[PDB]
């Protein structure tokens, strides 16, 4: 569970990401398909292409969830209801691939936030992108 | 794979007692209901609803047979379980889009059918020898994605 | 999360596992140390010889901890506190062979339960070892 | 692993960059505060209380020197992981009594430290091929257990 000191942490940070985190969702998810290239196997519609719009757009909308998690960090099985059902029953995402995004998330982050990103900020946003992963996950089965 | 001879003959003398049939249709469907997010690349095949509704699935059976027979035909190239398997490494790559992922799913799912069906043939040291061909398996069927 | 038909399943199953429940623990980990050698990293205090007598012990230790769990189904995080905080800031065990050990005792289960072992059972009792993980678990970090 | 040699001429080219020491003390602090079960190993290393507990205890410090110093030997001998670390191999699985999946945990901690150090330098496709180097160091290193 999320103290109240990962609570400061993570609205620290992500208050940092501010406007660019449509940028740094996009970033992430480029990492992510470069490093671990079984999660476009998810993604056979999308022109994977450097500088791809899809991948643009598609990164704004996985920013715009967290922007919304950090939010409602004290109520996320709430606010992210609809996210997990989607992923749930639709995208039906094996539960592997989020700890593999999180990680690219995490890289993305560090690469940005030089100053914000302590030891002690990197440990609350992992516990952070595990809970959200948690929250998309919890009704797969 | 890394396969000691005794392991080897384990693994060979157990599988000629295998109905392929039946285990592969068991393996498959146990995949879809243990794992129900499998069910994404299945949704032609029809009801996949209810355990009932899988396990009765003719088209999920039929598969179940044709995974299986591949598989069974790996067994036989032990020693080369990647050019074995290239071609239908690039196909679930390429043309099927299935995640690696549910390879190592399905060789988990088909050691607790052999074991099920085998009780107590189905020993430890006969474990550890599947869990070493499930894996070799799918890191075969994973190693031409890109 | 288990629905209503999965504590029932896995209370069916468990059921009749009965006075075997300690030797089930016992030949599960006996299995995962053959399977997963690396899970042997946590106990180089025990005699890991096939029957040994620290085995047999510490298998009965993990069933009757099932059974108890089974009894506190609906109160899971409750009933293994104890064994949380033992797991979390004792013993220390990496979350990866939590895993492992679960596909151990189904495997177990499945070897000896032929008529109860279906399909909606494994499920069942897949998504009850996956709950009793997360539990011990929950306050490693 | 599988290193194009553009691969192979990024990480050294970065890996040139770095002060293995600070790097190592780094790698190793952020470990033991992201993933606090890996303090099992360190009992005699004392205060590991709290972040800057960990981060600025010399011998925290000093063995984040050596472990990076053997992976930087590693680096060298690209061709030849598991045969460059199979004494190491032997030694954390015997004696030490390490759980491989420590290996990654490590891996990853140490890309995010190269991303924090190098900022934009640290390119999508540069962490690609550092990402296959940490995987294949683990890799080496679990190679030995038994
Ligand atoms: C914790 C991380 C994640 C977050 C916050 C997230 C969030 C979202 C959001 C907001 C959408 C768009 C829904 C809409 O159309 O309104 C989406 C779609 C999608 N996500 Fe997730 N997601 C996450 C993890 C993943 C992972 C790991 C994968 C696969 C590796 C994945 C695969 C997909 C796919 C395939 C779509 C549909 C995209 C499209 O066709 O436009 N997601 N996700
Ligand atoms: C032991 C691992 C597996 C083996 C040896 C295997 C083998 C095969 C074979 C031989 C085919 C026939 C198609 C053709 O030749 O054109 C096939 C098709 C297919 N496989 Fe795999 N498979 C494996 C695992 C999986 C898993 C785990 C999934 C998904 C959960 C999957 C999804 C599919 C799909 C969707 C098709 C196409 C079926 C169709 O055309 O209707 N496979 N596989
Ligand atoms: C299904 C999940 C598990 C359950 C219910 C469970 C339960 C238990 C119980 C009841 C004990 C004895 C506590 C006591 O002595 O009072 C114990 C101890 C222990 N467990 Fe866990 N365990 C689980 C998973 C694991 C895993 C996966 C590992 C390592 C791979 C592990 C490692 C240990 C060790 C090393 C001990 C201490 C053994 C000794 O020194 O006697 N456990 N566990
Ligand atoms: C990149 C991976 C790693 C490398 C190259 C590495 C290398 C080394 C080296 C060179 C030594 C000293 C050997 C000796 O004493 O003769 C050592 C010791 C040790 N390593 Fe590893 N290591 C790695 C990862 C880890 C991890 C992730 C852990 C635990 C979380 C770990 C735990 C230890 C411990 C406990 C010692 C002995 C410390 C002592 O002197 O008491 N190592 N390692």
């Amino acid at each position: 569970m999320l103290s109240p000191a990962d609570k400061t942490n993570v609205k620290a940070a992500w208050g940092k990401v501010g406007a660019h985190a449509g940028e740094y969702g996009a970033e992430a998810l480029e990492r992510m398909f470069l490093s671990f290239p079984t999660t476009k196997t998810y993604f056979p519609h999308f022109d994977l292409s450097h500088g791809s719009a899809q991948v643009k757009g598609h990164g704004k909308k996985v920013a715009d969830a967290l922007t919304n998690a950090v939010a409602h960090v004290d109520d996320m099985p709430n606010a992210l209801s609809a996210l997990s059902d989607l992923h749930a029953h639709k995208l039906r995402v094996d539960p592997v691939n989020f700890k593999l995004l999180s990680h690219c998330l995490l890289v993305t982050l560090a690469a940005h936030l030089p100053a914000e990103f302590t030891p002690a900020v990197h440990a609350s946003l992992d516990k952070f992108l595990a809970s959200v992963s948690t929250v998309l996950t919890s009704k797969a089965r | 794979v890394h396969l000691t001879p005794e392991e080897k003959s384990a693994v060979t003398a157990l599988w000629g007692k295998v109905n392929v049939d039946e285990v592969g249709g068991e393996a498959l469907g146990r995949l879809l209901v243990v794992y129900p997010w499998t069910q994404r690349f299945f949704e032609s095949f029809g009801d996949l609803s209810t355990p009932d509704a899988v396990m009765g699935n003719p088209k999920v059976k039929a598969h179940g047979k044709k995974v299986l027979g591949a598989f069974s035909d790996g067994l036989a190239h032990l020693d080369n379980l990647k050019g074995t398997f290239a071609t239908l490494s690039e196909l679930h790559c390429d043309k099927l889009h299935v995640d690696p992922e549910n390879f190592r799913l399905l060789g988990n799912v088909l050691v607790c059918v052999l074991a099920h069906h085998f009780g107590k043939e189905f020993t430890p040291p006969v474990q550890a020898a599947y869990q070493k061909v499930v894996a070799g398996v799918a890191n075969a069927l994973a190693h031409k994605y890109h």
